[PDB]
């Protein structure tokens, strides 16, 4: 489900599919209890599906459109914790990376959207 | 030399017929049993 | 020069709240036929816990200020009121007299009232008016009553994470109660959490696996409660040596004639095991306080009766056990209990839930796992620290079971500076 | 159950004052809390107080405030009175889910 | 640190509903208990009501059950008190406060009180 | 519903905005709450179904996901030729759709044919 | 009656047809109760059930689409890949499979090797994206 | 060449999944209140999405089907749920002093007026229902059975029930009129919801059954094997008119309001069914013609009445108006072939579905109970066998799943898997 959540960057990057697939998983008063339970369960599944679809839409805005290991054209500015690529890719777990990147996620998303739109419009 | 482009997400609406069901306030005068309550 | 790439399988998570949906074990189908406390039509789904151990990852748990305990406390109150609601409200001066046959002070009063008759009540459920006796909360709180065919009793109620969320747990044996937990593991559905609904002691609780555990936000500040978890539970046994009939439009229920000798349930607990458990507790406390300070265990300070006594549920009845004897020591077997019918259960005005009288003896066995201890003032520098029991806010009683859980929202989307362009 | 307490009291600056709060007969062992309200400022929680004087503490208050208990009486003792002590102090308790408040002692200091 | 700031009409004529809005800054995300209290002039103050910020369950004084309604607003971190059929004797200084979550030996106290707003009933 | 706020604005503004883009059982009047909850989940499920069908159309037009998709069939003269500046600067999206509503079927057919031809002659070489 | 199950029945709309005809049909097909007595609450329960059925349809469709997107197909109805077809899988030529047999017989002959086909597809997509 | 995937492809996989019930809108909306056969099931669509397929041949096998077991289990659970709210008859298990009534004789009456001392109260029972103890009498199963009585308000009657496969599945339906129910089916349609199925309990006969088009059909997993049953589906339904000529009254004796049968208004006679002779002879002629076709012209077909075993299978057990008749067919199948008033009785203590669990007590029915029914299906057990002499087809049955299998003979639940792959000359750039 989480699988190799705490493992090294490489193993998590090679085992993305597990999390990807796991993310998309009468008598009057007795009848009212039944319908409230149904409301709760249906709300849970519908909200999960809608969150999955919103993530898919975010991927679609960029050059991914559902593909897991995407690839974009935004240059990596050194301001976002510039370190050795191999060192980042074999030492720190995803959790610490996201914790130390959570201060710059919005600018990355904006740059990605702008670059994709510019590529669409220029060509 | 212009070209079509689709713009999914645009707020466009069109008039169109449908079947509005009901809404009432009284307890199930009128038959009212086919009328859903209204406290939204 | 590196390029940004987005991955959508990343296992990163972040803490968040969510309305967890209850799910009782399967066997509840054999019990829910009685319309018991044990869940309802509110999602009695069959669970199947599948623990998956993580590795090389430490999450910072905090059992204090954890939203899941508030969520499940609200769920329990909702379940209670759902069970109570269909039953008939009482909405009733009663002339009472002192009647006793073989007791011993007689708490029971022979109340009389005329309708177009006779019953027995307890002093804890009536007050003098001006003899004239009127039951408490008469003109203020809708007393109501419970259907005798509900027979409320605790059951395991697993919590299964919703589709997009995960429930972490701290498999570490000696859990501090706060901070990082090096032994963390995801779990689809929590274990058999039980609605203890007990005060000043924890009944049918969760045992630890090393020295008796101490936990609190501060152990320093005396305002915050102190939760103690045992390893060798001590048994509590006693009956209801009484029987009463049911009277009767005027759908009113009350007590009837008493069969046999009349005497209060004394209840029993093994003394040597209790002393050993208290010794383990004091040994653990000295670690957090110092290996020389004198430690004391007096009795409850006072206030509402729900905090002075030890209140617990047993076989459709409620017992309020004087707990002066158990918490009485100073370091370097029986305890009288009363019974009353109107129950201001969750300190809520307007609810009383008049318990119908039970017929026959019960002899519920309940073996204690947890203590709620509130310190005293610290004016005596390093001289002594008394630990009178107390509490009564059931949030603590349920934080005794949810200390090893945390709901986390999966944030699968992530970014990374790889070496690849498009 | 009513929290009977003296309507008014005062003392000279720099001395020690002893405000009292007397519980009812049915509230013999009940524990109380002390609330201070200065002129205009929001009421400030001071300290709880139980049957044997075991009183909690809160940040942002001077240590001069002290509590004591004697049977059915609870005493709030203040040492080294300042000008800021111009206020109203009242005792509060919780028997059932309904709170019960005192009448409010208007405590004044002499300049 | 929890800060309570309240506001509402200052002068209210007899026989309608008095609405008072108290906003909060820095309060806990959930599980909070917000209580409305009033003090009549020259008389000991009394408790009005209290709301559970998560459950939505409310509770009121038995002698003010019908005339008092308390609602919450998680989005703006506010709660509203509506006193239906205000009389001339209901003039008072109103406080919005937060009741603690410790239950120390059988007490709930209000650590954080509001500045207080004076509501006077006149012609 | 939800994205109706941008309506009545210029296509430039609309395009920019679209690019950027525990209840207990003690509540009074329970039946109204549960019925309107049924209705709200009906609305949300119909929303996700409509989104899925629209995404299927976008996929058959060679866009898959994405919002501002570009294609290869030229803009014919009969489809209300106008100066692009006043098309994209003053009027609003609703009026434009009302103006082009007569032709959208032909637009969709030509778009599908163009995408199919693009797939064919891209897989050719 | 409505939702995505109708789409699945439309997929079933022509089972015994020719392979090419089936593919063309797939491409073409891509595009106030009276409430007499105590019927409102039963209608609420039936609404819960219909919503859960529609949600099951939507989730099955989304799972299939995600499985298609794991490979190099995104969301296209027809998709082309870049992993070779070894002669071990139905060495006989493609005219007979693409003109004579219906999809049923091809599925019966492929069900034994569908798993390894899927594994090869996923590995090939992963390699193609990593190399690029 | 390379491999290409084709999402949206007609694929089938024989897999079993739970199906949800569907009550007809007019079944519950019109008049039926507090009847077991209808519950919170989802009402069916106004018109099914019946799509006709072409040039497709699917293999059917009712004897390895799963819908029959699923519907039998649903009926069991529904019946138990209906019986649960009613009050038990456990205190009733006690010695009874019985004397047999001699008010009228038809074929003796066999009724017993029994007194029980429930702190002397009289009641009326039937001979099969009560057994003498050694005059003193006792209920047949009250010692070692949790006996129960049906609720007075609820009534037993067939009601159409549809089965709709959930999303992602389909119901393949064999529309071939000439279809014995095994192997390939030339014409296979597809549906979401099945046709009306009425849960009816019956042995040796199929009442309210679905008539089969074309000629009479003979179905079995193995004609040669003696053990396997044989289903016979007539093309012309046969009328049966059965009536109990008696009227009774209900006495409310508190234990929990127990309802006991009272004295009979006027005359007392044993129940009787009526079937036209000529139609029975013609239907038997068609049946023996088809059986000879399956057996050769020279074969000799003989019939006989039941061979014994319990009582719910020897006779023809069926509920009418809330009263469970066990009506003999001793005389219907008594005829030797070469190349009628049915007298019958009632039993108020019944063991439904052939289990030793709870047995339900039939509430009394006031007035004369008469009913018309459609005999459309026969259950036959082939005689043993010595060869090339003759064949005997004494009726059997009793297995309720065999009764269900007649109505669900033309459906199979299939899982559609539209993710097939194929090879072609196409390479991604
Ligand atoms: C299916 O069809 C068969 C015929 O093929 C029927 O079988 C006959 O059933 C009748 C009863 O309906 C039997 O009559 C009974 O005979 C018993 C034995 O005594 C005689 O019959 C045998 C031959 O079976 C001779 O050998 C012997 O010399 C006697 O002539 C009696 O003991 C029976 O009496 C009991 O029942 C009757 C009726 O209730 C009571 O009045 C008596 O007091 C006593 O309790 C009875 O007389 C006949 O013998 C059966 N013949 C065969 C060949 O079996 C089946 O009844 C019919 N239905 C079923 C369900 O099988
Ligand atoms: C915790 O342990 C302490 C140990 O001391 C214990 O304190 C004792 O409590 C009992 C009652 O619980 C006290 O007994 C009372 O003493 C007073 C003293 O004046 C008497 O007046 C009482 O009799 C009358 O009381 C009321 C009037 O005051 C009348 O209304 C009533 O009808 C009686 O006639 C009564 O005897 C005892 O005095 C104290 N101990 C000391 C040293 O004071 C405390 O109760 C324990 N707490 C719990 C919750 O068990
Ligand atoms: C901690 O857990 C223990 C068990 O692990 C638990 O003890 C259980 O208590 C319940 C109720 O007090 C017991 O249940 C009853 O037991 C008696 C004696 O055997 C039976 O006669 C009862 O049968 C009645 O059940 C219905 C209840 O209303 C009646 O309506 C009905 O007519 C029957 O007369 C009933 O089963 C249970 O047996 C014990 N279990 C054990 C092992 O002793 C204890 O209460 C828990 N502590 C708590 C909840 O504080
Ligand atoms: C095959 O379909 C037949 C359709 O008629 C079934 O006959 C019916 O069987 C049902 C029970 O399953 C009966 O329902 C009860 O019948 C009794 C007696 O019937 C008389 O009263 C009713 C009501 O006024 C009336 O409709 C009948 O015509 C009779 O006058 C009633 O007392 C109950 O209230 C309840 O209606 C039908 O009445 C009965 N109809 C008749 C006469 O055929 C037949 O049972 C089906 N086959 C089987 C056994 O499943
Ligand atoms: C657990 O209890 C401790 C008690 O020490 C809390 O520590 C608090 O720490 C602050 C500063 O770190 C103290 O403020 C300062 O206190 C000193 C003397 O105590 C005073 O001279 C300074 O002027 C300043 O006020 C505070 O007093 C102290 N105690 C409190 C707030 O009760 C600690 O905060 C508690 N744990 C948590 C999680 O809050
Ligand atoms: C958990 O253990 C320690 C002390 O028992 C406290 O938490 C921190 O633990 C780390 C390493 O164990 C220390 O370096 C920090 O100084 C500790 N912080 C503080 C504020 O003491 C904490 O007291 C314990 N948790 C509880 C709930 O008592
Ligand atoms: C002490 O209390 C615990 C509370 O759980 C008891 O544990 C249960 O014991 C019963 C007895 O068979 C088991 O069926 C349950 O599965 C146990 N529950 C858990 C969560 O372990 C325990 O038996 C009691 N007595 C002791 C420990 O001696
Ligand atoms: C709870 O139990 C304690 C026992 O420790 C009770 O204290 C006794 O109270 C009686 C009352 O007159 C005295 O005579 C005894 O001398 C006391 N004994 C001790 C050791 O203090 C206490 O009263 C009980 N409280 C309640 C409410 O039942
Ligand atoms: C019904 O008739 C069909 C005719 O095809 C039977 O199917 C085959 O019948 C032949 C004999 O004619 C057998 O040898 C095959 O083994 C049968 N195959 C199948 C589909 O089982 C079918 O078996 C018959 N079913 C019955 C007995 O009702
Ligand atoms: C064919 C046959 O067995 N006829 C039976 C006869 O034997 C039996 O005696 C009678 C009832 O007594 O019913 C008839
Ligand atoms: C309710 O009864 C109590 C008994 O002491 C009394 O004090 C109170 O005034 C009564 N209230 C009303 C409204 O009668
Ligand atoms: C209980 O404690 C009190 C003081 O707190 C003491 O006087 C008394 O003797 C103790 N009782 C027992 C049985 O230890
Ligand atoms: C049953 O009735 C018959 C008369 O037909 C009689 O001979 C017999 O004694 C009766 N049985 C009992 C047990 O009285
Ligand atoms: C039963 O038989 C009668 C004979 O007239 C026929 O009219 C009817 O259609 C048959 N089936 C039904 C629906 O009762």
């Amino acid at each position: 489900f989480l699988g190799a959540a705490g493992s090294t960057m490489g193993a998590a990057s090679m085992t993305l599919t597990v999390q990807a697939r796991n993310l998309l998983s009468e008598a009057q008063q007795h009848l009212l209890k039944l319908t409230v339970w149904g409301i709760k369960q249906l709300q849970a599944r519908v909200l999960a599906v809608e969150r999955y679809l919103r993530d898919q839409q975010l991927l679609g805005i960029w050059g991914c459109s559902g593909k897991l290991i995407c690839c974009t054209n935004v240059p990596w500015n050194s301001s976002w914790s510039n370190r050795n690529l191999s060192e980042i890719w074999d030492n720190m777990t995803w959790l610490q990376w996201d914790k130390e990147i959570s201060n710059y996620t919005q600018i990355i998303y904006g740059l990605l959207e702008e670059s994709q739109n510019q590529q669409e419009k220029n060509e | 030399n212009l070209w079509v482009t689709v713009y999914y997400g645009v707020p466009v609406w069109k008039d169109a017929e449908t079947t509005l069901f009901c809404a009432s306030d009284a307890k199930a005068v009128w038959a009212t049993h086919a009328c859903v309550p209204t406290d939204p | 020069n590196l390029w940004v790439t987005v991955y959508y399988g990343v296992p990163v998570w972040k803490d968040a709240e969510t309305t967890l949906f209850c799910a009782s074990d399967a066997k509840a189908y054999e019990t829910k036929k009685h319309n018991v406390w044990a869940t309802h039509a509110c999602v009695p789904t069959d669970p199947n816990p599948q623990e998956i151990h993580l590795e090389n990852v430490t999450e910072e748990f905090n059992m204090w200020k954890n939203n899941m305990v508030e969520q499940m406390h609200t769920d329990i109150i909702s379940l209670w009121d759902q069970s109570l609601k269909p039953c008939v409200k009482l909405t009733p001066t009663l002339q009472c007299t002192n009647v006793t046959n073989n007791i011993t002070r007689g708490e029971l009063k022979n109340c009389s009232f005329n309708m177009t008759v006779y019953s027995l009540f307890y002093r804890l459920d009536v007050v003098q008016i001006n003899k004239e006796y009127r039951l408490i909360n008469c003109n203020t709180s809708a007393i109501t009553q419970a259907c005798p065919k509900v027979s409320f009793e605790p059951i395991p109620i697993h919590y299964c994470a919703p589709a997009g969320f995960a429930i972490l747990k701290c498999k570490d044996k000696k859990f501090n109660g706060t901070g990082p937990c090096p032994s963390v593991s995801t779990v689809q559905c929590t274990h058999g959490i039980k609605p203890v609904v007990s005060t000043q002691l924890l009944l049918n609780g969760s045992l630890a696996e090393e020295e008796v555990m101490i936990r609190s936000e501060n152990i320093t500040n005396n305002a915050k409660n102190i939760l103690v978890q045992f390893n060798t539970p001590v048994q509590i046994n006693c009956t209801r040596p009484n029987n009463n009939t049911r009277k009767s439009g005027q759908a009113f229920y009350a007590t009837g004639d008493i069969i046999g000798d009349i005497r209060q349930a004394h209840c029993n607990v093994s003394k040597a095991t209790w002393n050993e458990t208290l010794g383990k507790v004091v040994k653990q406390l000295r670690k957090h306080f110092g290996n020389n300070t004198i430690i004391r265990f007096a009795n409850s300070s006072g206030g509402d009766l729900e905090v002075t006594t030890h209140s617990f549920n047993c076989g459709g009845e409620f017992f309020y056990c004087n707990t002066s004897g158990l918490f009485n020591s100073t370091w370097i077997i029986t305890l009288p209990c009363r019974i009353k019918q109107i129950i201001n259960m969750w300190q809520r005005i307007g609810q009383a839930m008049y318990a119908p009288p039970i017929q026959g003896v019960i002899r519920c066995v309940s073996n204690i796992t947890g203590l709620i201890l509130t310190r005293d003032g610290g004016s005596t520098n390093s001289t002594t620290e008394t630990f009178r029991p107390g509490g009564g806010d059931m949030r603590d009683n349920w934080r005794s079971e949810l200390y090893k859980y945390k709901v986390v929202k999966i944030e699968p989307l992530g970014v990374a500076p790889t070496r690849c362009k498009r | 159950s009513v929290l009977t307490q003296s309507p008014s009291a005062s003392a000279s600056l720099g001395a020690s004052v002893k405000l009292t709060c007397t519980l009812s007969s049915g509230l013999r062992s009940y524990t109380i809390a002390w609330y201070q309200r200065q002129r205009g400022q929001a009421p400030r929680f001071l300290l709880r107080l139980d049957s044997v004087g075991s009183h909690t503490k809160v940040d942002g208050i001077p240590d001069r405030f002290s509590g004591s208990s004697s049977g059915t009486e609870r005493y709030l003792t203040i040492s080294n009175l300042q000008s800021e002590d111009e206020a109203d102090y009242f005792c509060q308790t919780w028997t059932t889910g309904i709170y019960i408040f005192g009448g409010g002692t208007r405590l004044s200091v002499l300049s | 640190q929890v800060q309570l700031q309240e506001s509402g009409p200052g002068l209210v004529k007899p026989s309608e509903t008095l609405s008072l809005t108290c906003a909060v800054s820095g309060g806990s995300i959930s599980g909070n208990y917000w209580s409305w209290i009033r003090q009549s002039p020259g008389k000991g103050l009394e408790w009005i009501g209290h709301i559970n910020d998560y459950s939505g369950r409310t509770d009121y004084n038995p002698s003010l059950k019908s005339r008092v309604t308390i609602s919450t607003d998680t989005s703006t971190n506010q709660f509203f008190l509506t006193l239906s059929s205000v009389s001339a004797a209901d003039t008072a200084v109103y406080y919005c406060a937060r009741r603690d979550t410790d239950f120390w030996r059988g007490i709930y106290v209000f650590e954080f009180w509001g500045q207080g707003v004076l509501v006077t009933v006149s012609s």
